[PDB]
């Protein structure tokens, strides 16, 4: 499995990577699993294996996740050999698992009092400037609650 | 510059580098620090 | 009561996930009190324009 | 076995490993050296780290660093980590020296502080202000003198510095004790008498 977009900023953009899976000889019905940061597939997809060894990649499904915060991802693909959906579990097989850095997003914040020396007994405005760090993903709005 | 290899096994004398202020010699002679206290002490010559 | 060292801590959450990670400390503001009096002198030069 | 840190090996099946650029630093093995990142420098061949120079320096060049020199004469450095650019104004950069100007001056890249000029006294009663004709000047110059109402620069804001490091996370729990096995086999039953 490789990662297409590249350059992976955490929550920012999209986290896209695809697989390719070959066998040797005799190649039939695969259940092939993707699993992120934090669980795995419950229907476990279907893999169809036609191709030949000699063909590394083949067609699987190009299936892309928005991860969070700036851990390390480590995304596992668990090829299952026997079915699956009968509640038996299936033969690791490959895994090959590939672990990519991210960049986590920091948040600024600035405070500003008026008046500017509390007084006792009178009312205060505490105004804070709130910036993010790079830009806004587009056509995403955000609402914080403080 | 001078190159210096990796860690490898010597048996006694063989050193890779001195320090602070010793220039390393490719003798037999037994020498501490820099001032010699043997001549031909080691059978096959090492750096001191 | 007017006080001399103010401290106030603001947390806040994008959804679920909060912006200020609990393990680093909270954002501390240090703004100031006893209601100084600035007194303002001027210079000129020169006198006439 | 790995190629211990200052070296690096960048084919498969070598039985020694090539010394590091000058420059650069490694870890315990590394298909390639890694530059040193920012504003340090390792200044020398096969090191196995570059230092992050001291406050009142500046690297040579961003990166890929060989030397760090101090600031010039009417410079300062407020960060360890200050480097030039390389690209614009020479040796100046946004952690890099600046040149504290009009009321500060160094002239003796030694701190950080820029003195504030010495206010001279003409005699033993008068007391005049200095104040610097370029930016960061070298030797004061009292004032009123050299048209003052010139200084017309940008004025900058420093950025706050970054929070502390978050604390190293609970270690792996251990295994537990192993469990009691299955009991002992009975004894086998008495035979039939006769």
């Amino acid at each position: 499995l490789a990662k297409t977009t590249a350059d992976p900023v955490t929550t920012d953009d999209t986290i896209a990577f695809s697989a390719g899976a070959k066998h040797l000889s005799s190649t039939s019905q695969v259940w092939w699993t993707i699993d992120y940061g934090a669980g795995e597939s419950s229907p476990r997809t279907a893999l169809t294996m036609t191709n030949v060894g000699a063909a590394a990649p083949n067609a699987i499904a190009s299936l892309s996740n928005q991860y969070t915060s700036g851990g390390t991802k480590l995304a596992t693909l668990r090829i299952y050999d026997r079915d699956g959906v009968g509640a038996n579990t299936g033969l690791l097989l490959a895994s090959t698992t590939v672990t990519f850095t991210v960049t986590p997003v920091l948040y600024a914040l600035e405070s500003a009092v008026e008046p500017f020396s509390p007084i006792a007994t009178v009312a205060a405005k505490w105004s804070f400037r709130i910036q993010r760090s790079k830009a806004t993903p587009a056509g995403v709005t955000e609402s914080i609650k403080c | 510059p001078t190159n210096v290899p990796q860690r490898v096994p010597l048996p006694k004398g063989f050193r890779t580098t001195c320090f602070d202020g010793y220039e390393l010699i490719f003798s037999n002679d037994n020498y501490t620090n820099g001032v010699r206290v043997a001549v031909d002490a080691y059978p096959y010559p090492v750096g001191q | 009561a007017a006080a001399a060292s103010l401290q106030g801590k603001l947390q806040c959450f994008i959804g679920s996930t909060p912006l200020w990670d609990p393990y680093y400390p909270t954002p501390v503001f240090q703004v100031l009190a006893a209601a100084p009096t600035y007194t303002l002198s001027a210079s000129v030069t020169p006198a006439v324009v | 076995k790995p190629c211990q840190p200052g070296r690096y090996q960048n084919s498969i099946g070598q039985r020694v490993c090539k010394p590091c650029d000058m420059g650069t630093y490694s870890r315990y093995g590394g298909e390639l050296c890694t530059k040193c990142p920012a504003g340090t420098v390792a200044s020398k061949t096969g090191s196995s780290q570059c230092t992050p120079c001291a406050a009142g320096f500046y690297a040579n060049a961003p990166d890929s660093a060989t030397s760090c020199r101090a600031c010039p004469r009417g410079y300062y450095g407020p960060y360890s980590g200050a480097y030039a650019d390389n690209l614009g104004d020479e040796f100046e950069g946004p952690r890099g020296c600046y040149k504290c100007p009009y009321d500060f001056f160094a002239d003796r890249p030694g701190v950080r502080q820029c003195t504030a000029c010495p206010p001279l006294d003409l005699g033993g009663g008068n007391l005049v202000e200095q104040c610097t004709e370029d930016l960061g000047s070298q030797r004061c110059k009292p004032c009123s003198l050299l048209s003052k109402p010139k200084t017309a620069r940008t004025e900058q804001s420093p950025p706050p510095p970054s929070p502390s490091p978050p604390p190293p996370p609970p270690p792996s729990p251990r295994p537990p004790s192993p469990n009691p096995p299955s009991p002992r086999p009975p004894s086998p039953a008495p035979p039939s008498p006769n």
